[PDB]
This record gives structure tokens, sequence and C-alpha cells, in this order.
RNA sequence: GGUACGGCGGCCAUAGCGGGGGGGCCACACCCGGUCUCAUUUCGAACCCGGAAGUUAAGCCCCCCAGCGAUCCCGGUUGUACUGCCCUCCGAGAGGGGGCGGGAAGCCGGGGACGCCGCCGGCCA
RNA sequence: CUCAGGCGGGUCAGGAAUCCGCCGUAGAGUGCAAGGGCAAAAGCCGGCCUGACUGGACCCGUAACAGAGGCGGGUCCAGCCCCGAAAGGGUGGCCUAGCGAACCCCUGUGCCUCCCCGGUGGGGGCCAGGGAUGACAGAAAAGCUACCCUGGGGAUAACAGAGUCGUCUCGGGCGAGAGCCCAUAUCGACCCCGAGGCUUGCUACCUCGCUGUCGGCUCUUCCCAUCCUGGCCCUGCAGCAGGGGCCAAGGGUGGGGGUGUUCACCCAUUAAAGGGGAACGUGAGCUGGGUUUAGACCGUCGUGAGACAGGUCGGAUGCUA
RNA sequence: CAGGAUGGCCUCCCCGGAGGUAGGCGGUGGGGUAGAGCACUGAUUGGAGGUGCAGGGGGCGAAAGCCCCCGGCCUCCUGUCAAACUCCGAACCCACCGCCGCCGUAGAUGGGGGGAGUAGGGUGGCGGUGUAAGCCGUCCACCGAGAGGGGAACAACCCAGACCGGGGUUAAGGCCCCAAAGUGCCGGCUAAGUGUUACUCCAAAGGGUGUCCCGGGCCUUAGACAGGUCGAGGUCCGGGGCCCCGAAAAUGGACGGGGCUCAAGCCGGCCGCCGAGACCCCGGCGCACGGACCGAUUGGUCCGUGAUCGGGUAGGCGGGCGUGCCGGUGGCGUAGAAGCCGGGCC
RNA sequence: AUAGGAGGGUGCGGCCCGAAAGGAAUGAGCCUCCCCGAAGGAAACCGCGGCGACGCGGGAGUACGAGGGGAGGGGACCGGGGUUGCACCGUCCGUCUUGAAACACGGGGCAGGGAGUUCGCGGCCGUGGCGAGGUUAAGGGGGUUAAGCCCCGUAGCCGCAGGGAAACCGACAUGCCCGCAGCCGGGCUUAUGCCCGGUGAGGGGCGGGGUGCGAAAGCGCCCGGAGUCACGGCCGCGAG
């Protein structure tokens, strides 16, 4: 039987933490900074429901384009399309 | 140093990477041989793509003459003394010895085409092409042994 | 510059749990009393207001361990289990094998580990 | 503020009423399935409130790559507000389900408009919310055909062929046990390994611009896993006979009753009255009893036309090689 | 649902101007599969210890109660598991950055426009399902849409991807004859015509003092076994190679056939020789791109590069050949036009 | 009249034909000799290695080698064609289909006929005219044997200004930045060519502007002049 994608399809692991990673994570991540261009990886924090990117971008790495309220802009290249996503913080970290 | 790798296997049966590593390699035909660095990059490569070629070192003796009997300038022209000695200053011994020992490099000389189109071997190869030449088949790795193949291939 | 002094943090167990010894210049506490501020779906138990008669008993601070938990290094099991590419290699089949490239988990033995580190201030000098 | 559960102690009070202390990483709970997340909370108990709001942008998903009406979600600007000391939080439910085009109609709210002009009644238009299509990207909708017709399909069934052998038939390994003792004279549990394509089934590979079915008669031929006929071995083989097994396919394996029957049952003989393959051999050889059209009767089902792998009577067989 | 639309994959033309990434090395991130394991959730044999636990049943006692077991629940030991388990966890895959390599100013990545075809796929490896065949996905290798040389023929397996005329060497594989090339060489094995099968086709459990060997043993050269006397090695066990039994079918017959036994079979190797349109060379044609020169309508001659051009179904694009008639231009024919039969040349 | 394959393919050999159009007495097949020769490539014999099949060094890159030339002798064939023989290879044509020699369908032979046509609208491209303009339609006059030919014909249609359902309102003739080709200057380069610095049409991007929704912000569409007509071609829709 045919199913449709959804947020949280088959995310079952994907989206779990480690026993030892249960509660809220340090701040550095949530209050961390970026300037336009540079290049951070997409790791979703599941405890943090807002601001979240589909889940199907998990661990890509995307170039900051911009920045609208508390998100910052990340650009991405799915096969030949770009892709904007309006993503928090404490979903990135930077490269290097 | 300084590697000889030539195309064993033919242009058939063979997956899109592999055929696109031996297009970078310039190795589109068969019983086709280059000349490249010991580099990891084309450590890589050859581990890429070694089960359709063999590869091996080359001598000073040997490269000299590859480049005097199957070098080619563009436009299929033979290279010959006169040539190299006008262009360079020196005899295909001391341009191959150079080469070798890493003082230069093939392009230096101008207009000489980087793939050599050997012959096929006299004798034929001493194993098949379905095994590697560490069991005696005609694959892989070969090590000095190479020589006497480009020798036999002219 | 010292200090078995405190406040705000970083990594978030190699840092935890459980044990042993040591301390009260200042500082941190226990603690004396609830008119005023604040509160109990009763209780000044907590929270809050007012202080020093006593105490270092313990929170805290200094030092130590390897019982549990965690986790780093080395040696054995072991280049074992497993696996990427090629194969006119074997096997009735299941499946295995050769060449090049990767390579565990658990267990056993010997070490490590009872946390590092940053900004400022108090007291003394 | 901290749960489920457990331990020790308490008047009625016990397994379970209501309490007190300790252990307790969540083993509780979430409005609901499952997954994930949540412990000075997102859980429990309280205070206030309605942001479950108005005017709009950009982006992700349904629908990767790679097109989309509708729908859901995310990040924001402005307005008027809620909570809070403040930071900060609020565009419904901790995240993922609980729903839907065109046309038409109802409601709110302001504006435009109705054929030469002006007023009145009424109509039309723009924006927002609602009434449903579950076949859920949205026709309003019951059956028989055996009197059937047409265009196709071996993209797709029934017979046969092909693959497989679950099943079918026939062998083997081990040996618990039965056989006065004795496993193997004979039978051989519970388990396990195979052969054939002779029953049935599964698949859908060839054949639907046509390869005529079951049964019987006539005739030809082949396999052995042999019923008799030839020769042997073991025996719980005294003889006459039996049980098990081996070599062996030259010959035979017949006649009748009911039934369309193959088969099975029965009768009298016989050495025996073996099982099968050949397009389930053989309809350009025969017969046409069964099966499967068109007529008709009975039973049952259906309001009905009708249907029945339910009976029953009748129902064509082309040929100049 | 034997049919269509939007996309994906093909082709032709044009704009844009400086980059791009199929392969590889190193780095920064993501993962929870194979394997493994019990630290959670759910299963799982027995034993030991602790708990009266609504267990439950008996001894014991008018009754309240104790003493026995069995059961339930915890800790440990012991012996086992998981597609809907995970304290761990690869190979490997993906995103991005630097570089090597390759492609690109003879114009790529990219953008616009015109025309399509395609909506039954098959074989092969992997995954779920099924007794199996098969069904359903996935991998893009081969046929579809693919020549030539082999596997006896064979879609799919091996070599191999192909313009035309020649010469040579090799590939798959092959060398007793059919049939080009050895009755080739050394060491060993097989006695079964086993075999003469890379794969498309191939019979098992179970057994064999049948042979050739390896490794462990106990006795062990006047002493060990076969029958207290001889007087040289015995008696077991676990394995490896080949072979043997287990092994019955229908027209007469299948290692392709003949046939083959220190082989013409099988093992561990080796040496020569044959064998493709593949590789090299000579001459020729066309095509793509660039250049020079030259045409009064799309062009023509020549030159330079092509290891990085030459198979082809659906389909796209360019050139060319042929027929009737009309406006021009230049002509042929009764000394024989068109038409018709047989030949030469391009 | 002892021989097997869809009737053919490659090569040659018998028998036969062979004036013309093909070469050829200005020399054909043919015989002899000489020179250069790409890729490739032996052996006699000498020495050595190996148990052996055999190999290594010299001979030797020699004889030979596709082909490219020359000289001598002879004097009429060669190319081509019909049939047939030998060796090897080859299971017809069209079609649906994953798959055709097929026991799947259409296929006795020959000749003749036979199936992307026309109009309307629309999107594109190849070319030509004119150009902020383009272009006629019906129709009229002249001339003509004639329907050919010449001129007129601005009604009409498209474009020049877009936004909105409507009322209605109503825009850059360049303010600025990157920048290809070309141009200018300089360096290397024999030259080509490359590199560097400016200007840069066309191109891209900002800024500003009109209108619709709004309280505004902000967004959608649009704005710094290229369209129109004609001939031919591809395609979409409707007509058989």
């Amino acid at each position: 039987v045919q199913k449709a994608h959804s947020f949280r399809r088959k995310t079952r692991k994907k989206l779990s933490k480690h026993p030892r990673r249960r509660g809220l994570p340090p701040l550095t991540r949530f209050l961390q900074e970026f300037e336009v261009g540079q290049r951070v990886h997409i790791v979703i924090e599941p405890s943090y429901h807002k601001g979240m990117p589909d889940p199907r971008f998990h661990g890509r790495t995307g170039t900051v384009v911009g920045k609208r309220g508390e998100a910052y802009i990340v650009e991405i290249k799915d096969g030949s399309k770009v892709k904007t996503l309006f993503i928090h913080p404490v979903h990135l970290r930077p490269q290097k | 140093a300084k590697l000889a790798v030539i195309r064993i296997r033919g242009r058939v049966n063979v997956k899109r990477p592999v055929r696109d590593t031996l297009a970078m390699l310039r190795l589109h035909r068969v019983n086709h041989c280059v000349i490249v660095d010991d580099t990891p990059s084309y450590l890589g490569m050859l581990q890429k793509a070694k089960d359709y070629i063999t590869w091996g070192e080359i001598n000073a003796e040997t490269l000299a003459k590859l480049i005097r009997k199957r070098g080619r300038l563009i436009g299929n022209k033979p290279v010959t003394d006169e040539y190299v000695k006008e262009k360079l200053g020196m005899t295909i011994e001391e341009f191959a010895q150079k080469v070798v020992n890493g003082e230069m490099s093939l392009k230096d000389l101008p207009n000489l085409k980087p793939v050599f189109r050997l012959h096929p071997p006299r004798g034929g190869f001493r194993g098949s092409k379905k095994r590697s030449f560490k069991e005696g088949g005609a694959l892989g790795y070969r090590g000095e042994k190479i020589n006497e193949l480009i020798e036999r291939m002219l």
C-alpha cells in the first residue's frame, strides 16, 4: 500500500535522541550566529519543534543567504533545483 | 615515480563510473598506454579502474624506446631526434632519463600527444584477462614487470 | 601576589552513585524570632522579613579510592564476524572461494579515570 | 510542585479507604492509534485572559530528483490585544490524521454597477465565512440474455502443451516397539533424505483472422516400479502352500450384469485375468450414450425478466489427396 | 487500467559569457543496514538465594491461627532469541569545502523556442512474498534498438561494440579426427567410459580395510597383531583428493559426433602454435569543428585537428535521385522521337 | 538418375558467349630482371640455460613484406556475362510482441490503380518590404483578345500604456552598479595569440515610477520606443 510523505514519516531513528542527551541542549547552539555566505550543516534538534526544516533535508550542508526574524535563510541544491529554507540556528552547525 | 598504465579489457559491459574513470585517464580504447605520476589521486583512480587495466613502474630505457617508436605529435606525426633536440636541446635518452627522475614532464615537449597506442604483444599476453597478474592473469599492478610487456607491445 | 572564599558561565558522567580524613580571618551555611513585606488550598514545613547566642554536626571547600556506572589507551580472541569492485574459481543445491581495498561488536588481561577551564569580585598582603 | 511502583510504621482500616519517612531517570502522565519529544516540564495543581483575531508577504510538503488546482505547515511586517517584574511567549491543541473543485445558494461587510438623463422597488459585481461530492483531483443512475449481435484479446480462464511437485505414486536413512528370548522372518511408530511426472493443484510461457471434447469400437507401438509364464536368495520355509526380496519385458493378461461411464462393485472360468506413455495415441477411421446452444417439464432461489458445477425427454458429425 | 494530460529521457535552432564536476585524495557533517549484544520492550531451559505475596492446596488446630509444599515476584549462575528490540556498530551512500584529473571561449554549467516518441518491457545481481515455478520492487550491466569471433545450436553467457580496399598481431577461447593449431612437458590421481559441462542443463540423506595422502594417538623391529610359541611393524581415532553404492520410463540416440585409460579424463604448474570487423599500418570516403580563397538564393575548391568522429528501433535534422504540367533559356528528330527487349560505362 | 537445405553470400575452377558501347598493336594476359619499401617478420649455423616441451645472445631487424617505380622478351587478350562445381557460411518477406524460422496473423504469378488533402483560427521558425508606424478588405478607374498588367481605395485590423470586476486612475526619451563582443593604451609573443588597464552598444542587476489590495508597510502586473505585412515550412484545435 503506497504511503504519502508526511513530516514525521519514517523518522523513528533519525529524529530520536541519545538516551544520555535527553533534555534541553546547551545554549551555545541556540545562541550561535552566522554570516552571509557561511556554510552550515543542517542537524535537527528533535526537542525544539519551532523553525524545524523538513527532515528530508537533515544532514545536508547549505549556504546562508540572509536572515528573517530569528531564523536563518539557508539555500540548498536538491538535484538541480535551488530550495530556500528558514531554519532556526539551533538546527544548524558551522562547517569546520 | 612514474607509472605506465595500459588498458587491457574492452569497451563493452563497463559501468558508467569505471567508464568515466578510464575516460579521465584517457584510456579510451584497448592496447592504449599512458604515463602518469604516483600521486594519491592517480593511485585512487587506478584502484577504482583496476579491473580493466594493468600498470607498473616504467624505466628510462623503456620510456625512451616508447617515445622513439610509438610517440607521436599532433597530427600523428613521428617524433624524431632532430625535433626533440630543436625543441628541448637534448636527445630522447636524456629526455626520458630526466622525465623518469622527475626533473621535467612529458608535457614539456610541445605538441606531444599524451597517449601511446601500442601494438598487441608478441606471443600474446601470458595470462587471461579475467584474472589479476598476481595469480597468473593480466590485470592490476605488476610492478617492474610492465617493462617487458611494454617492450613486447613496442 | 596569595586564599581548604564567593558570584556568573563553557564542555555536560573520564565529570555520576557510594565511601574515608581534614576547615571556619573574611566569605558560604546550619540556626534564633515572626510586628512589618510575602504564604500555606493547615503548618514561618517551603517562600518571605528581621539577626547573630551557638556550631562546623552537614551543604560547601581541600585531599584520597575503583565497589557500581561511564569511558580513553594497549595486548589476545583477530585481520575473526561482516563488506565495496572483478572473476571461464569451487559447490547437486544452500552457499562458498581467489585478487585489490575497508574492518567490527562482545569477552578476557594490564593501565586511566572520584572532572578540566574562563570572567569578575571579597579578605589579606 | 513532581510521577508509576516498592520498602518500613500507623484506630476502626484488611489486598485495596486516609496518612508519615525512605528509595525511586520516569519503569507515571499527555484527550485519543503508533512513533518521537517532554522532570525546578510540554506532566499535576492554581491566577488572569481569548493570538482559535484583522490587513498582507516569502518559503517547505502533498508532488525528492521533476510539472500542480485544492489543502496543510514554517519564517516574518503592521494593527488591536492577553499573560508577566522583565526578558520573553501567544496567528489553536507538544510534531505527524480528524477531510473536498466549477456552477448555484445562504450570511457579513463595505464599495462599483443596471443600455438617453434623474428618483424608487428589485437585479448584477468585488472581498470574507458556510451548505459536498467517502468512486474522497468532485456524471444525478437497477438487472437477465441459454435468441443474442459487433470489434478485439492468447495483454486473460476451461481441455491439451510447457515450468514446479505442495499433493499423488514409489523408494531410502535411523531404530522405539510388536514378535515365547530375538530390531531387522514379517510389521516398523516419532523424525529425516530422495526418485517419477502415471492424481490433483499452482503459474500464465505458445496457441482465441478457429489445433473439434469424455466414453466405446478398430489398429499400431513403447517403459518396468513384473500379475502369470523362465531362473534364484531369506524365511517365525516339514510337504502342499504362504510372507519378503533379486535377474528377467520373449509371450499372455480373456468373457459377462447394472451404469454414458474411465474407475469401482459383482458372477463363472483362468497360470494371470499388472499399472502406465504415445497431443489424458487414434472423429480429413467410425459411434454419438455423457458433456456444452437453440424446444420443454419438475424442485429450489428471485417481485420480475430469469438462474441453478440439480435432475429429466429431444436435438446435424462437410473431403475430388 | 488495451486510452489520455503534466513531468522525466531524444532531437533541431537561438541567446549568455567563465565556469562545470561522472572519477579520485584529504577534511567538515548526516546515517542506524550487515554483524554483534541484552543496557530498554518483548520471548527463553534448569539451579541457588530472598520475599506471605488477594497466590493456592494440604498437615495443624473450633478456629484464631501456625508448619509444609507448589505457585507468583526480585538478584545471581547456567543455556538460548527478535522485520515491527538496541548499551554498541561497520563496509558503504549522501551534502559541502580545497586540490589532482577531465570538459569548456572552435562557447560548457545554464536560459528561450520548435518537433517528437515513450505509459505491456525481458535477462541478469539484490530485497519482500511463495513448496517451487512465479508475482512485486530495486541495480542500468546486456537484448529490446547491436554487427563480427565462440559456448553444437541458444536474446540475455565470454571476447567485442561496426565507413570502404588491403597487410600484420592479438582477444574469447582452442590444439587426437571431424577442424587451423601438440597424439606437447614434468609430478600425482582415477578404473568408474566416472569424466570428456565456466554459466544457460547437471540428483540427495546415509554408507565404503576401493584407492592416494595429512594429523593426532596407544602398543611399538627377537617385545607389537594374525594362527605361548614363532619374529616386523601393528591397533585406533579425526580429517583431505578421486572414485563406488544409494540411481526406475515410455519412437531408436546422444560428452556436438567419432572415439579416448602413464589419456583424447581430473588435479598443481609449464612451454610452443593457431585463432576476430578487436589492436597497429598503408591508400580512399564522408562527418564535426576552425581557416584561406571563390560563387548575383540555402553554397563551392582546398587546407588543419579528430586516442578523446563513423552500430541502430521510435523520433528529430540536412542533402540528394525520379515522374506530369506551367514561365524562361539552350536544343534533338522521318539520315528516324516517345515507347519496348538484350548489353557497355558512370 | 549416390545426394540435404528459405534456393542466396565470399573466393576461385570447368563448359559456353564475347563487333558496338569498356581497356587494348601508341601494347592484354603472360615470362624475366632491377630499385625503394609502412606495420610485421623467419631459418641454416655458433655458444649457453632447462629433467623436458623449449628458451637466451649473434646471424638480424637480415630473406620476405601491402604498395610505389623502371627495363627487357612475346604478340591478343583482359574486364565483363550465362550455367555449373568445390570449400566455408546462411533456418524467407511484412506485422503485433519482452521474445518470430515458428505448430501466431497477412503472403499462386504478372500488369495497372492505391492511402498527411482543403479551409478557418492560433503558436513558432527561414527570408523579404516598410518602420512609430504597418497593411489593406469590399469596391472604382485606365489598359488588354483576356480574369494577366498600372493606379487609386484608411472603412477595418494590429502596435504605440499599462493596472482593475467596475467606477476609475495613469508610468524612466537613462539616476546608478557589474559587464561579453568591439575600440583605445601598455607588456610578452617571429607572427598568430596571451595578459593587464580604461570605454563599453546589446545583456544582467539596483534605484525610482503607474495601477489593484490596504490604514501604511509590502507584494502582483507593467514602464528607458519595435512592430506590422507578405511568401514558404513544422505543429495544435474543428470540420469525413
